[PDB]
């Protein structure tokens, strides 16, 4: 079915690839040819995903992993059952992502709007190839991707942050928390903002948007703006990803494996203006 | 439970947020149903019973505004449920075709909504969007290029017309759109900015929507110094239409 | 976007008259600093 | 293009603001226009409204950041010199384990238990100054009690969890560096704080808040040219462009939000990052005190 | 003397006032407080 | 900086707030008399 | 004195020290509570 | 004559002297009382 | 010297005036009480 | 011209002026009794 | 010489010069405080 | 350019340079009784 | 003329002129008082 | 002769190759000082 | 360019280059003195 208004839109045109043999869509879902590739990737990778569960222990959702293969590998294709089924996994995701966002590019092409969402996904899936092709490509062996598990991952983070003393001490790493911290801000402020603006005090009518610049420079100082406002999100939440994936690129490529982000820091503390 | 039990505190206060926070999203995705419902079922399907999902929409939300006046979601009448539009194909989720012309019918990407035929009146119930002839205090800021002048060329490099006045938006300083006189029929239609590269790449504005003699079709404002929200959703539509059924032979 | 055009060719016209000086006067910096201390020794040492 | 800039820029007049209810005082009036900040947004930056409650609320704040860098000086001989080399790895640390929930020595964590006295002050005035400054316009408190759930975590960090533990000596020092490594001997201290399921909470909502903060971000910059920025009036009048946001997300994902329920789903997400955040500390000692021994106990 | 208040506002430099006088002596308690000397509860440590 | 009447209400809510006053003032002190019957503070400088 | 009511609003003088005198109250039993002496539940310690 | 007359400037300056000094006595009878339980100001060798 | 008064508005400099002071007798203060000799409170260390 | 007079500025300058100079006065009896509990600015070996 | 005022504003350059003499009074203080010979307060060390 | 004409601007600079030097006269005055307490600057070898 | 002040207002690029000056000022005599031979504070370590 | 300063408005990109240049001597003095052959403070180590 | 002409910059720019060359003669008096305090740039021996 369709939305109330949504008949005008549902128009022909605008795909990138197939014509119109895939221009349809399922209920809500427009399919086009990277939605129907879309689900074939996520499905094929689920169930590799439940096949390797198949041959593990438990069924067990938060101790499902996938492991990514040994480290005798190296960068090369590991048999199935000894890490194989991780890279398959990983092409799956890869795919199941590009194609999302290819899908997305057509719906944006189809409704006549920018590419801002395909190209703000395409950060998302750069830091997922960082964390599993490019950073263990840089360091010699699949073996230092993350497992595809609930919990595993989470073991992976914690190991891959330890084995760098503390990973606090990540230079980038910190650019990128400060990112994700004022990222979680502005979405608190903005959206208490349209709400306030929105549903306002009992007895009271719906406020304009110069009431949102009055009180936001009142709060921050000064005033950005109903666009202002929408660009800085979008820039704060892809930077923080940015710097994330430049994060993980300069650990283990750069500073060896063993090394320490708490002694990098001693470049400033041993400078001559004080070091004597 | 008890220090040896199996049930603890952690748990169970776990267990307490995912009711609330099952609670929360069908509040949240309930809110998200204020537009857009009853949905309107395809072909093949039958249209006796409504169809509306498994958070059914709230009750029409009554929104109080400034003069006194009242607006209640969902915006029904803005909906333009029927179209100059045929189906592809007699199947469900077949896409349809514009039958007549897609820059007059307003489908697709030049589809409008059925906006109010009034201007936004801001804050001192005058209206924001204003040429600058009318807003007097306001200047383009030299700092940056001067649109007025310029003449507009099209997407196939045929000049459109030539840019006179800026619209700008009072209360939030900034320039909304490009008044052109069309080439040689003494005829003003407004461009908005972004539809428009103001950056004199040669010597001029470009608009790549649409082609030089389509600036005649742009619909125009009724009044002469502001411009309603229908005639706004008019304008951007006019110009999105060309993002898919202009193309103007540029092959 | 930028400036006028008149304002960038006197941009690069003295941007590159004073890079050249900078140039000039880091070499005749340089030559007494080697007459100080010559660097760039030989695998046998200084 | 596309709207990461402006490429005309208008100027005109100072805005004085909406005209405020007989209940606060005459504000500022600097009202000055920087370019770069109208060529990434708006250009005013001002007036401020500064009454009584924002005053007092910079009075407290800087009598705690006074007493932390008047600390942090003592702690290295007043050097300059050694304060600035020295500056990330100083800090205000907190009071020593013996002397429990009492008032310690001033150099044993009795300066550290005035700065936090007077920084959660500060903070509880600044909180008390947005909700004025909200229902002066007569607008909503929506920001103030997402602001109150940032102070429930700081609460909670710096002074719920030390009540319940009964030692000041649990909370963080006031330091760069340090903090930093309060937080990663806590997590080590307490088990692994990757098994606390409310910390794993608030970390799904964190990376939820980014993720929905691009999505909404990149949304209303793609339809930004058929008047999408203006969500107040495509919420009580609906444009296209509201109706193509909705669009995209409906055939994208299957379902949408309107003008002003996504604005909920941000401030909910937002909101409950520090709020599950909060949680997680307070149940962290007194309640688990070894995260992983709970995981292994659960999953 | 009496012309101090020909500039300043009572209203506000009398509220300012008040709340300084109660932080400064909020410290001095503290501080008080803190000490072993001066502690009028639980006085002197060890 | 006038806010509000000028002994119509000045000087009524003055009499009503010296009055609440008053009385918090004197239950404090019953208190703290009984408060001291219960725990002297001020020690000796060796202590109690 | 009553003067001072010229000056001050009677409200929000009244609402400030409604809230100042429950935060001074609290913070005066917070500080018994935490000291031994003059801990009422459960007294003194050892 | 920023914000207020001059009549009401000197009854404002008269009230605020009397409770101005009212304060700074008070202040001193709880120094006295002060320094007679503790007095501060050590010699150099301590108390 | 009065003249310093024609450009700087006597409300602003003398608030600010005011501020400074009591942070440097703060500062002063501190000082003097993080040093063993002129601790007045505790007395000296030792 | 900070929006005040002249002669104004000369009153305003005449009770800052004997503020300050009150204050310095009383500053001074603090410094001296100050030395005389104890004195700073010690020989090169100390006290 | 004295042409100098028409280019900045005394309101704002007689701060800012009085900013950065407090701070630069207060670096060399604390520097001299920092030091072993020339610490007024406690003296000399070891 | 400042809100200000040749004559206020001169007279300023006056009260500045004048102001300025006293200020530096008792800074010189200060140096030189810092250096009857301590003089700095020692040789190679020390004090 | 120099026209470096029509693209930099003096207003602004000699405040930074001089707050770049007394940084560099500010470095070199810490760098001169780390050292053991050009300190002239504690002058001579060893 | 080039022409080409119409993306980078010449104060910003001015500025930021000023900083830099200051940086980077900054950087070749300080590792000059670190070693020992190239210390003109100090003189070389043992 | 900014909102400034060539009516000042003229002999802004002189005035300038005044008072940098003030600021370098009284720079190199400071630096001999420094040299004469202690020489620095010893030879690879030593000072
Ligand atoms: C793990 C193995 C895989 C499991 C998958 C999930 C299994 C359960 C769901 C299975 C559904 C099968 C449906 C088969 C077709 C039925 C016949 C049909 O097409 O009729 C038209 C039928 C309804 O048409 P309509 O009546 O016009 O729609 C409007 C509604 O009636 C009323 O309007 P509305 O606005 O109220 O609702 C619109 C919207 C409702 O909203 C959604 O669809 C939201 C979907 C995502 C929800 C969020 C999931 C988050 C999960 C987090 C889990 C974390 C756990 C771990 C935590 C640690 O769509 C729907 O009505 C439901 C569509 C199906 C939802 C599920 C889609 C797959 C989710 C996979 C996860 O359309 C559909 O059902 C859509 C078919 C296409 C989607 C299904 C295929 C998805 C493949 C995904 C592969 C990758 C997975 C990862
Ligand atoms: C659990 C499983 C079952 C439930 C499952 C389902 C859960 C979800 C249901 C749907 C929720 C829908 C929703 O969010 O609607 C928002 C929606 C927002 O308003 P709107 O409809 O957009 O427009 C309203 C107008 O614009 C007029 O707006 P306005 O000017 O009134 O301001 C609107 C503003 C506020 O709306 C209000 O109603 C709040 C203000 C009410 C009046 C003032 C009362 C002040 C009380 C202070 C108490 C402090 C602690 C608060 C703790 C709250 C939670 C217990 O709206 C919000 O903030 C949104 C609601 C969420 C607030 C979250 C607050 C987080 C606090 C974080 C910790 C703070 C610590 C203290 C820090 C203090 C500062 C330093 O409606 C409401 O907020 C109404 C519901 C309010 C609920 C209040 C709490 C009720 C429950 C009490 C506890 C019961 C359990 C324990 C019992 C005792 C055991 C011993
Ligand atoms: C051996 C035993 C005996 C055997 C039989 C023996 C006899 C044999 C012969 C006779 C019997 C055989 C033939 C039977 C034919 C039946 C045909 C039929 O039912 O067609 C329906 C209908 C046929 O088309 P139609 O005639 O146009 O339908 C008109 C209706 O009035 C629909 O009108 P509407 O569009 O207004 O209503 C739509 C509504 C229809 O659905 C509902 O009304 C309720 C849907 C939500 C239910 C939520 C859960 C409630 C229960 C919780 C308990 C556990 C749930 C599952 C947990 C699994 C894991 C433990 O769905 C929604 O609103 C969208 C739901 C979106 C869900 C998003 C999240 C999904 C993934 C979540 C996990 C990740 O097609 C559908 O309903 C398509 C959508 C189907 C999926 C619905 C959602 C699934 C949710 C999964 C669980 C999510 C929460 C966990
Ligand atoms: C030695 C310690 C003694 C003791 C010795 C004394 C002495 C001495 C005194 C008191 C006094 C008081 N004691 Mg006692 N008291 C003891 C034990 C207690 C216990 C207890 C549980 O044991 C309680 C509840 C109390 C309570 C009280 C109050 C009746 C009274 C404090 C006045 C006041 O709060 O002004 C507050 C006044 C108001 C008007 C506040 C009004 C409320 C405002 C509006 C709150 C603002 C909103 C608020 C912040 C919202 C909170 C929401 C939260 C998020 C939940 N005492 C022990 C046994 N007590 C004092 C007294 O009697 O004064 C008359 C007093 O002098
Ligand atoms: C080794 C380190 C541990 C770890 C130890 C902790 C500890 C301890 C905590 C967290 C907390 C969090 N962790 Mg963790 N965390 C780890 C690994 C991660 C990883 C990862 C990829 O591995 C991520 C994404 C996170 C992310 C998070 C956040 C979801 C959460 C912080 C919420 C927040 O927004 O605070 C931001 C908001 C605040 C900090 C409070 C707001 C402050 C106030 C309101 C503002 C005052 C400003 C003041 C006025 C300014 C002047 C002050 C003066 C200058 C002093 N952690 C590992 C396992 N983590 C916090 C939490 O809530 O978890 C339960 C927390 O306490
Ligand atoms: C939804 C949860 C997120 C959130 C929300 C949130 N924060 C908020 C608000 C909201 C809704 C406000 O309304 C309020 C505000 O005014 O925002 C502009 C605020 C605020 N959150 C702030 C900071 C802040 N929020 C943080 C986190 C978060 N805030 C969460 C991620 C953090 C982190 C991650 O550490 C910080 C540091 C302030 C900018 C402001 C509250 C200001 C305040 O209380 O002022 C008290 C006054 C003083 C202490 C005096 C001195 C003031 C200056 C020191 C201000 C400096 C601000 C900032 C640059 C500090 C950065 C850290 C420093 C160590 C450098
Ligand atoms: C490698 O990373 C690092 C950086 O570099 C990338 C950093 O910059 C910093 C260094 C940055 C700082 C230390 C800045 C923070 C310092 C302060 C805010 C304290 C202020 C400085 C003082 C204590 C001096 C005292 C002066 C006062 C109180 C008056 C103010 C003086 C002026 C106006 C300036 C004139 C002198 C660190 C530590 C670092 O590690
Ligand atoms: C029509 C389609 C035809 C498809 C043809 C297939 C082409 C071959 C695909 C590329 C496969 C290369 O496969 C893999 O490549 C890497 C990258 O150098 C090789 O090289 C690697 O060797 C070792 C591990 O083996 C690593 O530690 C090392 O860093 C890297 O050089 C691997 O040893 C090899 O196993
Ligand atoms: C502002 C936020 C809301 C207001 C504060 C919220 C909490 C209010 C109620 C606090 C109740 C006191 O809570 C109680 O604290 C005491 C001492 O402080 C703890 O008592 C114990 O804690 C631990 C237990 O190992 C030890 O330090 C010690 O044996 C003892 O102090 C209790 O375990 C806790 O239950
Ligand atoms: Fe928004």
């Amino acid at each position: 079915a369709m939305l109330s208004f949504e008949k005008k839109y549902r128009v022909r045109g605008g795909t990138l690839i197939g014509g119109d043999l895939f221009d349809f869509w399922v209920g809500p879902f427009y399919v086009g040819i990277f939605g129907v590739m879309t689900v074939f990737f996520a499905l094929i990778g689920i169930a590799l995903i439940a096949w390797n569960t198949a041959l593990g222990p438990t069924w067990n959702l938060w101790q499902i992993s996938v492991n990514p293969p040994d480290a005798k590998y190296g960068l090369g294709f590991a048999p199935l059952a000894e890490g194989g089924i991780w890279q398959w996994v990983s092409i799956c995701a890869t795919g199941a992502f590009v194609t999302w966002a290819l899908r997305e590019v057509e719906i944006c092409r189809k409704l006549g709007i920018g590419f801002h969402v395909p190209f703000a996904f395409s950060f998302a899936i750069f830091a997922y190839v960082t964390l599993v092709v490019i950073r263990p490509v840089l360091m010699g062996s699949w073996s230092y991707g993350f497992p595809y598990g609930i919990f595993t991952h989470l073991d992976w983070v914690s190991n891959t942050g330890y084995s760098y003393g503390q990973f606090h001490y990540n230079p980038a790493h910190m650019i990128a928390i400060t990112f994700f911290f004022t990222t979680c801000l502005a979405l608190a402020l903005h959206g208490g903002l349209v709400l306030s603006a929105l549903n306002p005090d009992r007895g009271e009518p719906v406020k304009s948007p110069e009431h949102e610049n009055t009180v936001f420079r009142d709060l921050v100082g000064y005033s950005i703006g109903t666009i202002g406002i929408h660009r800085l999100g979008l820039f704060l939440a892809l930077s923080a990803v940015f710097f994330s994936a430049v994060c993980m690129i300069i650990s283990g490529p750069v500073l060896a494996e063993g090394g320490s982000w708490p002694d990098w820091w001693n470049w400033w503390r041993n400078l001559p203006i004080w070091n004597p | 439970m008890q220090p040896g039990a199996y049930l603890d505190l952690a748990q169970v206060t776990l267990y307490v947020f995912w009711i609330f926070f099952a609670g929360l999203l069908f509040y949240l995705r309930r809110e998200d149903k204020r537009e857009g419902y009853p949905l309107v079922a395809d072909a093949g399907s039958g249209t006796r019973l409504a169809k509306i999902g498994v958070p059914a929409p709230p009750d029409p939300k009554t929104y109080l505004l400034r003069g006194g006046a009242t607006k209640t979601v969902p915006s029904t009448s803005n909906d333009r449920p029927n179209v100059a539009l045929t189906p592809a194909a007699p199947w469900p989720g077949a896409p349809f075709v514009p039958t007549g012309n897609p820059f007059a019918d307003g489908v697709g990407p030049g589809s409008y909504a059925q906006r109010a035929d009034v201007p936004e009146l801001g804050l001192d119930n005058l209206p924001i969007i204003v040429p600058l002839r009318a807003a007097k205090g306001m200047f383009l800021d030299p700092r940056d290029p001067n649109p007025v002048g310029m003449p507009v060329v099209g997407c196939d490099g045929v000049v459109g017309g030539t840019v006179t006045e800026v619209w700008v938006d009072r209360a939030e300083v900034l320039a909304r759109y490009l008044e052109v006189e069309v080439a040689k029929s003494r005829k003003r239609v407004l461009l908005p900015v972004p539809f428009a590269l103001i950056n004199d790449p040669f010597g001029k504005v470009s608009v790549d929507a649409i082609r030089g003699d389509q600036f005649a079709g742009v619909p125009t404002t009724s009044k002469g110094d502001q411009v309603s929200k229908l005639e706004e959703d008019k304008i951007c539509a006019y110009y999105g239409a060309g993002t898919l059924y202009a193309t103007p032979l540029r092959s | 976007s930028g400036l006028s055009e008149a304002e960038a060719k006197e941009f690069h016209s003295i941007f590159v008259t004073s890079f050249f000086l900078f140039i000039v006067v880091a070499v005749v910096a340089h030559i007494l600093a080697w007459m100080w201390r010559p660097w760039l020794p030989k695998a046998t040492g200084y | 293009y596309q709207n990461i800039f402006t490429q005309v820029q208008v100027e005109g007049p100072a805005y004085a603001g909406v005209p405020l209810r007989p209940g606060s005082s005459p504000r500022e009036t600097q009202t000055t226009f920087n370019y770069w900040l109208g060529k990434i947004g708006d250009a005013q930056v001002g007036p401020v409204y500064l009454g009584f409650t924002g005053v007092c609320s910079l009075l407290c704040g800087f009598v705690a950041i006074e007493i932390i860098g008047l600390n942090m000086l003592a702690s290295v001989d007043w050097s300059p010199i050694e304060f600035l080399r020295q500056f990330c790895w100083l800090a205000l640390e907190p009071p020593k384990p013996e002397y429990g929930l009492t008032i310690p020595p001033l150099k044993e964590g009795g300066w550290w238990l005035m700065a936090g006295f007077f920084l959660t002050v500060s903070i509880a005035l600044w909180w008390v100054r947005t909700y004025r400054r909200s229902r002066a316009l007569g607008m909503g408190t929506h920001v103030s009690w997402a602001f109150a759930s940032a102070i429930l975590l700081y609460l909670a960090l710096g002074f719920i969890q030390p009540l319940l533990m009964g030692s000041w000596s649990e909370a963080p020092p006031f330091g760069v560096f340090p903090h930093l490594d309060w937080t990663n001997n806590f997590s080590i201290k307490y088990g692994n704080l990757y098994y606390n399921p409310f910390h794993c909470l608030s970390i799904a909502f964190l990376y939820g808040s980014a993720l929905l903060f691009a999505m909404h971000g990149a949304t209303i910059l793609a339809v930004s040219r058929y008047g999408g920025e203006r969500e107040i009036e495509q919420m009580l009048d609906r444009g296209t462009a509201l109706e193509r946001a909705a669009l995209f997300w409906r055939w994208t994902m299957g379902f949408n939000a309107t003008a002003e329920s996504i604005h909920r789903w941000a401030w909910w997400f937002a909101v409950l990052c520090p709020l599950t955040g909060a949680i997680g500390i307070i149940l962290t000692g007194p309640v688990v005190d070894n995260w992983f021994d709970w995981g292994v106990k659960h999953g | 003397m009496w012309r101090i208040w020909l500039l300043f506002d009572p209203r506000r430099a009398l509220v300012l006032l008040f709340v300084f006088l109660f932080g400064l002596a909020i410290i001095i308690h503290f501080i008080l407080l803190s000490t072993s000397r001066f502690n009028w509860l639980d006085g002197p440590r060890a």
